[PDB]
């Protein structure tokens, strides 16, 4: 089967900039290559078919050129709903293989995440279990490290991560992370510590509290 | 004006077998092949295979071929695939799309979500966040253990959306949890209430919690 | 009757090329001149490479019979790669069907083979090219992704092909689905708007296609011929079409709702590989509003006077009622193994009667098969059943026949002179002619004989000179005329009375003129049209009862009255005609009384 | 009664009526069915009145028993005419029927070729042998060929891919010949080991569509009789061997051929017929035609599926019958001797030649003389039987030009030549005596007791100068 490769998994880029997005082939697919645009909510579109050839119904902005093995979508003047990832599709043979895509969000000022620490609430402690919830919310860029730490030890065993999608009035992103415990785990400690790092400051931004405490 | 719509969300427990329209409009659904395609959470796009509508011929890719069987009833301008032999590793999202000729797919339906888990219809547990006992105040949401998927989540019956992140769900030892944090400003909370309205409907669940400390 | 057949226009293509295989009237939307649309589809081209591939010609009218080839497409072959190409343009028979509306001209390559991409194949789905003005754009409907014979790899798309009043267009496809044959109509807005050249399988929004069928309808060509007509009163035009193999070869006609394809009414043929429905049309031939359908079945046989099967052909003609239902009657050819009813043309209103007319052709009849082209006018009860006229071709060819009727197509007042014109193609001498329709004088004739009954006995006139006593009588003979379109204001008329008209070779007449003293007496006039009853009287008499012992039968005062037509003619050169169903004798008769 | 409107004239009396007379000098109404002549005083001499009369030329007597010479055989009795016919009346000929012991007989195998049929080539490989070894037990001439056909070698009906054209089974794979229209591969010949050998050595092809060119390869072993070695005085056999329907006509519009079938033969060097890509399928008006003037007797061997359909072909091709043909052939000889045998027990009558416009009507007398059918044909008799037939001819109106006519059973060479010349004048009309005395002083010809009038003078002698 042909493999295609889009080297980049991810770029940003501002209104207006023109985003050249790259994708090859192990053979030789003789300008058999389509380009397809899916939005954070798995709407797909074809752009670009044959290379070169513009779909219908789609904007003169997109763009297509290679031959033999190298090819490149090209967006000129870059709109806001053009944020969306980009595959390649080789259409020369069968099987018909996509790249990994290309993912493409704003461009943004830095921005330091606002923290929140949650001890578990009164409802869930009845049931046993007990879960520490910890908020970091409109940061940018997208890469953020968090580190659960309970008596000056990362736990780093029961978390769970989820990220948002980049938000359309402002280009942050935010993120939740969740610590399950026991309530009979819960009540053996005291202090309960939410760690960020983050490139915007050296210095992990830190949140905890002490469940004795108040 | 060319759509394809494609059926709803589909679960189905290991080892089953689950079967997906696609149904399309705005062009002559004899003339032209439809493709299908796979994309499980967070991946990229996977190739199935296409279907001949108009004689039922079909072509695979080598590694769906026992696993889907793509059908076509030309009345009803529907395609079908099934699924069968069901594993985790099938729990994806499918696509149908037709075929534009000169090796691309022309328009694409919606997706059909499958899932394939072993769990059965939970209710939500709906536990408030409240600080510790200062410019702006950030409250949450915590929605833990239901199945399956959706679940809907409003602060104050959606009045307050601005300032919310609602995070998408994730599996937590076979079922699915849920967060959302919502910010206001210091001065206006506790002195006025915040609820976080869940409704699970397929449970017919609707838990209002109000955050008081 | 009123097509001029001593000055018709006529128009050659190139030796070979099939020149009249198609004809059509090119109206274009300016009031503009008008033009005649002939199809040669065997014409060599300057496509680069095709060879035979077939070409539409616009020709002039009254200027020098001039014709210069359209440009649908100056390209060859486009390549799928290096020495493979992707679509086959040779002997594709582009111009095997010609139509227009207004502005736009379809004309289509039954043979036209594509490649397609994943395979190297050679399928000749057909194409067509529509040129609504500056634009011109492909229209392949059966150039799908529905592959090979059990798809529409050979549906040949274009076989035949008709306009819709709502600029619809309705393509025949007879090889779709093993020889099933298919129907398919798309708007003419989408087939311009949804053009991509960079796709050669375009998906058109409101597409009306047949679909497949049990293979027991196998092999029956759906499409071989098509045409339109409303059939179910909603002012949409409907879809029939000739399925000349169907019901094992009886033959059958289809027609389809114009709106969702959904069938309405079936014909069926009386006899085995009759052909019923190489041809069909669509026309209110009897005035009432509702279109009527007529389906020519060329091999039809007929039974003799001497109880041998006679191949001549027959034409049937299905008058629509307000119940849905049809009346249906059948027509015969005249000469064996002429085919009557390989082409049928609606006419118009040919003679401007108030009932539109057909041309039925007989390619293959006349002196050494020259091809021969009936005329049949309209009447309220149906069609009339004998031809009012007989066109004849006039070249013969040493390869294949002339086939002087093949194609046809009236109902365009190209002369603007007030009446339809016909244009016959015959591809076999490569020769297309337009005829026009000379206007029509309506006359209407009185003969008044006072007293009716005379007495021998009674003399009340003289004779000439010095001559004394005959039985006398009073013959007055009176016409009037009028015409419709351009005419002359005066007519020259010439009229012959005959006294006694009963008696014929070797037999006494017993009346006499008074002057002339014979029994006949002619008469010039000239009336003017719209004008009065011009009339004329004349005194006879009645011989002595010597000379006659007959005074038993009636005597008859016989009038004639014919129109010299070199005088009447016009800047065009068209002389007019008297109307040939009212007849240009009449007679009254005269009785001796007894004693 | 005869006495009408008009009718001055003997020729114009003798138009009115078969039963009419005319009167002359003894005395307007001269015309009159002759008693009613007799009865106002017509003499006897004067009237003579045509009347429709036969005169025999050739009346051979049937034969009897197996002749040793072929040229003492005589299956139709009398073998000449000639009629002739007063308009409006009829006269009834006797004609008379019988088969020959020993007649010789004629076949040629013409078989569908196509890719369903290779069984079919397998299972007959000794069929020249076995036909031949029965049919000797019917008659001492027996002699058979062999033709194939397939299909126009032309799209839509084949691919025109190259791989395809040069095997069209490639796709399968099998080993197939390039499509072909029709091959004519061994005239007819007394060896029947010969036709054994070429069937063996037979390869099938193939083709698109269902519906098959037969019709083409029947046209033209029907009209070919030199190539394919029809011998006059013997049955003419083609029987048609296929599972398919037939293409027929204007079907060929599809491909481009647009040219209508000449019923011309049009076998090239290679005997292939080269007008395939040429020439319209033919129309069954043209193979009736054909079948009848070239005296071929066609036989539809063809499976259950295409039964019904060809014998609805056979309703309107004189003389052909279908035999329901198994999915190998298996039962081809069984076919060949049931339609054979059923050929040798009838008798059916055909009126060749110049016939449109006359009145033909048929009834035959069988078993001698215990049944008479309105018919024109005698069923289940025994060779040597004779069957008999009174066909009545008459002729609407006058005509100058005599007609020439055949009567013949269908298969059988023994032909009746029949001769009509219509009689509408009176032995009166050549004696015109012109200027006579009888017509005041010249002024008219006496012509049959009455005064035809020179211009310029009318009455009943021409006493009136206008
Ligand atoms: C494919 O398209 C077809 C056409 O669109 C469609 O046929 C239509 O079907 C619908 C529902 O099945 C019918 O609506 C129903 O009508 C009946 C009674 O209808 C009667 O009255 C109407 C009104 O008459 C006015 O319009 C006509 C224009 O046609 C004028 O001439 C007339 O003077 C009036 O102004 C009339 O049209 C109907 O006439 C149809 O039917 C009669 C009887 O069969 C025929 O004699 C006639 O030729 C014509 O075909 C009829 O007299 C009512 O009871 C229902 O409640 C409903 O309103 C449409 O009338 C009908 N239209 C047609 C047949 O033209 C097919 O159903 C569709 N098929 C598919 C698969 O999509
Ligand atoms: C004018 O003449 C034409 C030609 O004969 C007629 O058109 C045919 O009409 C018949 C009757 O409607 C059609 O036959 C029908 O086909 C339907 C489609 O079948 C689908 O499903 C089968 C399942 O295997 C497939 O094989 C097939 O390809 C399709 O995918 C059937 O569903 C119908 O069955 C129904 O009716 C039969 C009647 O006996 C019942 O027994 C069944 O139980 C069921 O209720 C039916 O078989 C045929 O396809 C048409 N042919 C064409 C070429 O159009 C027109 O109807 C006729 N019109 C008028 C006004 O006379
Ligand atoms: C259009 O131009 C083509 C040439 O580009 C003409 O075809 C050529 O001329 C004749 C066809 O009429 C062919 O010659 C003939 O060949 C056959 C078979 O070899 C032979 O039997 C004849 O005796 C004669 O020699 C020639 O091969 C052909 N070449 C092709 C088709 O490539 C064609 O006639 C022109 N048509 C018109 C309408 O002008
Ligand atoms: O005689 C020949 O030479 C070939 C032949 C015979 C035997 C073996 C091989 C061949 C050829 C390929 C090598 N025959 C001629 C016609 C073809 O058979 C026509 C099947 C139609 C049934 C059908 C099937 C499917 C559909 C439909 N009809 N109609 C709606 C669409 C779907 C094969
Ligand atoms: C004259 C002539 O050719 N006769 C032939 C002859 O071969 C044959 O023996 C004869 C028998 O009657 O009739 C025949
Ligand atoms: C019989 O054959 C001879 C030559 O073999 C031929 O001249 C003659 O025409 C044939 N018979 C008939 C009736 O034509
Ligand atoms: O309508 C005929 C059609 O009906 C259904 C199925 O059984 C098919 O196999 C069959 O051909
Ligand atoms: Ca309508
Ligand atoms: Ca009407
Ligand atoms: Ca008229
Ligand atoms: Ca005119
Ligand atoms: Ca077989
Ligand atoms: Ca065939
Ligand atoms: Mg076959």
């Amino acid at each position: 089967d042909i493999q295609m490769t889009q080297t980049t998994s991810s770029l940003s880029a501002s209104l207006g900039d023109r985003v050249i997005i790259s994708c090859r082939a192990s053979q030789d697919i003789s300008n058999y290559l389509s380009w397809y645009q899916q939005k954070p909510d798995g709407t797909v579109k074809l752009l670009i078919f044959y290379t070169s050839k513009l779909h219908s119904g789609v904007p003169s902005r997109f763009s297509g050129s290679g031959s033999g093995t190298d090819y490149s979508l090209t967006i000129s003047n870059l709109d806001q709903e053009d944020i969306a990832t980009y595959f390649c599709q080789q259409g020369n043979t069968f099987p018909y293989t996509f790249g990994g895509g290309t993912k493409v969000e704003m461009r943004r000022a830095d921005a330091a995440p606002t923290v929140s620490i949650f001890p578990p609430s009164s409802e869930q402690l009845t049931s046993g279990g007990a879960s520490v919830v910890c908020f970091l919310n409109n940061f940018y860029p997208k890469d953020i490290n968090v580190k659960w730490k309970i008596d000056g030890s990362e736990r780093q065993n029961g978390v769970l991560n989820s990220w948002t999608d980049q938000d359309s009035k402002d280009s942050t992103y935010s993120f939740s992370s969740t610590l399950t415990l026991t309530k009979d785990e819960y009540e053996r400690h005291n202090s309960y510590t939410c760690e960020a790092t983050h490139k915007t400051s050296t210095s992990p931004i830190v949140k905890s509290f002490n469940r004795n405490e108040c | 004006q060319v759509q394809l719509q494609q059926s709803g969300a589909e679960l189905a427990e290991p080892g089953a077998s689950v079967k997906m329209s696609c149904k399309a409009s705005g062009y002559t659904f004899s003339s032209f092949w439809m493709h299908w395609v796979k994309q499980r959470p967070g991946q990229g796009l996977e190739w199935i295979g296409y279907i001949n509508p108009n004689s039922g011929y079909t072509e695979c890719n080598e590694i769906f071929r026992d696993k889907a069987t793509m059908t076509a009833d030309t009345s009803s301008s529907t395609a079908y695939m099934q699924l069968s032999g069901l594993t985790s590793e099938d729990s994806a999202v499918y696509y149908c799309a037709s075929f534009l000729g000169r090796g691309a797919m022309d328009y694409w339906g919606q997706g059909t979500s499958v899932t394939v888990s072993s769990a059965k219809t939970t209710a939500p547990s709906v536990y408030p966040l409240a600080p510790v006992c200062g410019s702006s105040v950030t409250l949450g949401c915590l929605v833990k253990g239901y199945f399956p998927e959706p679940v809907t989540l409003t602060w104050n019956s959606g009045s307050l959306s601005a300032g919310v992140h609602t995070f998408p769900a994730v599996l937590q030892s076979s079922l699915y949890t849920l967060s959302s944090s919502v910010t206001v400003v210091a001065s206006t909370w506790p002195s006025q209430s915040i609820t976080c309205n869940v409704a699970h409907p397929a449970s017919s669940t609707k838990v209002d919690k109000k955050i008081e400390p | 009757f009123n097509l001029d057949v001593d000055s018709p226009a006529e128009y050659s293509g190139p030796e070979g090329s099939y020149f009249g295989f198609a004809v059509d009237f090119f109206v274009p939307s300016a009031s503009s001149r008008m033009f005649l649309l002939v199809g040669a589809p065997k014409a060599n081209t300057t496509q680069p490479g095709i060879v035979e591939g077939g070409q539409v010609l616009k020709c002039d009218w009254s200027s020098t019979r001039r014709c210069q080839p359209i440009e649908f497409d100056a390209t060859g072959n486009r390549d799928y790669a290096k020495d493979d190409p992707l679509e086959f343009k040779s002997h594709q028979w582009f111009g095997a069907s010609v139509r227009s509306k207004q502005d736009k001209i379809l004309a289509c390559a039954p043979l036209y083979h594509w490649r397609t991409e994943m395979k190297q194949e050679r399928e000749p789905v057909g194409t067509c090219f529509l040129q609504d003005g500056t634009k011109t754009v492909e229209y392949a409907p059966c150039r799908s992704q529905d592959i090979d014979a059990d798809g529409q790899g050979f549906c040949q798309g274009g076989f035949s092909i008709d306009f819709t009043k709502a600029d619809r267009v309705l393509l025949g496809g007879p090889g779709s689905f093993y020889w099933q044959g298919q129907l398919i109509s798309d708007q003419v807005a989408e087939i311009v708007s949804k053009y991509d050249p960079n796709v050669y399988s375009i998906k058109y929004n409101n597409q009306l296609a047949t679909r497949t069928a049990q293979a027991i309808f196998d092999d029956s060509y759906l499409g071989y011929s098509v045409a339109v007509g409303d059939f179910n009163g909603d002012g949409i035009d409907d879809f029939v079409s000739g399925v000349p193999r169907a019901a094992r070869t009886l033959g059958m006609v289809y027609i389809y709702d114009g709106k969702n394809m959904s069938s309405l009414y079936n014909f069926t043929g009386e006899q085995m590989a009759a052909y019923f429905g190489f041809s069909v049309a669509a026309t209110d031939i009897n005035g009432d509003d509702y279109a009527d359908v007529f389906i020519g079945a060329p091999l039809f046989m007929d039974r003799g006077s001497d109880g041998k099967l006679q191949e001549v052909g027959q034409v049937s003609v299905s008058l629509q009622r307000a119940s849905g239902d049809f009346q249906t009657t059948k027509l015969n050819g005249f000469e064996v193994f002429a085919r009557f009813g390989s082409a049928i043309a609606p006419l118009g209103d040919l003679d401007q009667d108030g009932f539109n007319d057909i041309a039925i052709a007989a390619p293959y009849g006349g002196e050494d098969k020259k091809g021969i082209v009936y005329i049949f006018n309209g009447r309220s009860t149906g069609l009339n059943a004998v031809p009012s006229q007989i066109l004849e071709g006039q070249w013969a060819a040493r390869s294949c026949p002339p086939s002087f009727g093949y194609s046809m197509k009236g109902a365009t007042d190209i002369d603007k002179n007030g009446y339809p014109d016909l244009i016959v193609g015959a591809f076999g001498v490569d020769r297309a002619i337009l005829y026009r329709a000379r206007p029509v004088i309506t006359v209407n004739a009185g003969l008044e004989v006072y007293p009716s009954i005379l007495n021998q006995d009674n003399k009340t006139c003289s004779l000439p000179g010095t001559a004394l006593k005959v039985s006398c009588f009073n013959v007055r003979f009176c016409l009037k005329a009028d015409g419709k379109g351009v005419l002359p204001r005066k007519l020259n008329f010439q009229v012959e009375l005959l006294l006694d008209k009963l008696k014929q070779k070797g037999a006494i007449r017993r009346a006499l003129f008074l002057y002339s003293r014979s029994p006949s007496h002619s008469k010039n006039m000239t009336i003017s049209r719209g004008g009065l009853m011009q009339c004329e009287e004349l005194i006879a008499y009645l011989r002595d009862e010597s000379e006659f012992r007959d005074k038993l039968t009636p005597i008859t005062i016989f009038m004639e009255y014919r129109l010299d037509y070199r005088t009447a003619a016009d800047t065009t050169g068209l002389q007019p005609i008297l109307n040939q169903f009212t007849p240009a004798n009449i007679s009254r008769q005269a009785h001796i009384l007894l004693d | 009664g005869c006495a009408l409107g008009g009718a001055e004239t003997c020729e114009d009396c003798l138009l009115i009526g078969p039963q009419c007379a005319w009167c002359a000098q003894e005395n307007g109404e001269r015309c009159d069915t002759p008693a009613n002549l007799l009865a106002k005083g017509c003499q006897l001499n004067f009237i003579e009145n045509p009347v429709s009369q036969v005169e025999i030329l050739k009346n051979k007597p049937l034969s009897v028993g197996r002749q040793k010479n072929s040229s003492d055989i005589v299956q139709i009795a009398p073998q000449s005419l000639i009629l002739k016919l007063r308009p409006g009346g009829a006269q009834t000929l006797q004609v008379h029927v019988r088969q020959t012991e020993d007649y010789p007989v004629d076949l040629y195998y013409l078989m569908d070729l196509s890719a369903s049929m290779d069984d079919d080539l397998n299972t007959i490989k000794e069929l020249g042998s076995r036909l031949s070894k029965e049919m000797s037990k019917l008659t001492s001439n027996f002699r058979l060929g062999f033709g194939s056909f397939v299909e126009k070698p032309v799209s839509p009906f084949v691919k025109t891919t190259p791989e395809e054209i040069a095997n069209p089974c490639s796709s399968i794979p099998y080993f197939c010949l390039p499509t072909f229209g029709f091959k004519h591969i061994l005239p007819l010949t007394n060896d029947a080991e010969r036709f054994n050998e070429i069937v063996k050595n037979q390869k099938i092809s193939a083709n698109i569509d269902t519906p098959e060119g037969g019709f083409d390869a029947i046209m033209q072993a029907a009209v070919c009789k030199e190539k394919i070695g029809w011998r006059n005085d013997s049955l003419h056999l083609l029987v048609f061997v296929s599972d398919a329907d037939s293409h027929f006509g204007m079907d060929s519009k599809l491909a481009g051929i647009v040219c209508p079938n000449d019923g011309l033969c049009h076998l090239d060097s290679k005997n292939e017929y080269s007008m395939s890509t040429v020439l319209e399928y033919p129309t069954i008006g043209q193979l009736i035609d054909k079948l009848v003037q070239n005296n071929v007797l066609l036989i539809f061997a063809v499976t259950q599926e295409q039964v019904h359909l060809y014998e609805n072909y056979a309703k309107l091709i004189p003389g052909a019958t279908v035999g329901l043909l198994q999915k190998d052939s298996g039962n081809i000889l069984q076919l060949i001797i049931s339609a054979y045998e059923e050929l040798r027990s009838e008798v059916e009558l055909e009126v060749l030649g110049d016939t449109e416009g006359l009145n033909l009507s048929f009834t035959a007398i069988c078993n001698n003389g215990t049944l008479f059918q309105h018919q024109k044909k005698c069923s289940h008799m025994k060779v040597g039987d004779t069957a008999s037939f009174s066909v009545t001819v008459n002729i609407p109106h006058c005509e100058r030009r005599s007609r020439h006519i055949i009567i013949k059973p269908v298969g059988l060479g023994d032909a009746l030549e029949l001769l009509v010349s219509p009689e509408c004048n009176c032995d009166c009309q050549k004696e015109v005596e012109v200027n006579s005395s009888k017509c005041h002083h010249g002024n008219g010809s006496f012509q049959c007791g009455v005064c035809a009038c020179h211009p310029g003078h009318m009455g009943p002698r021409c006493e009136s100068g206008h």
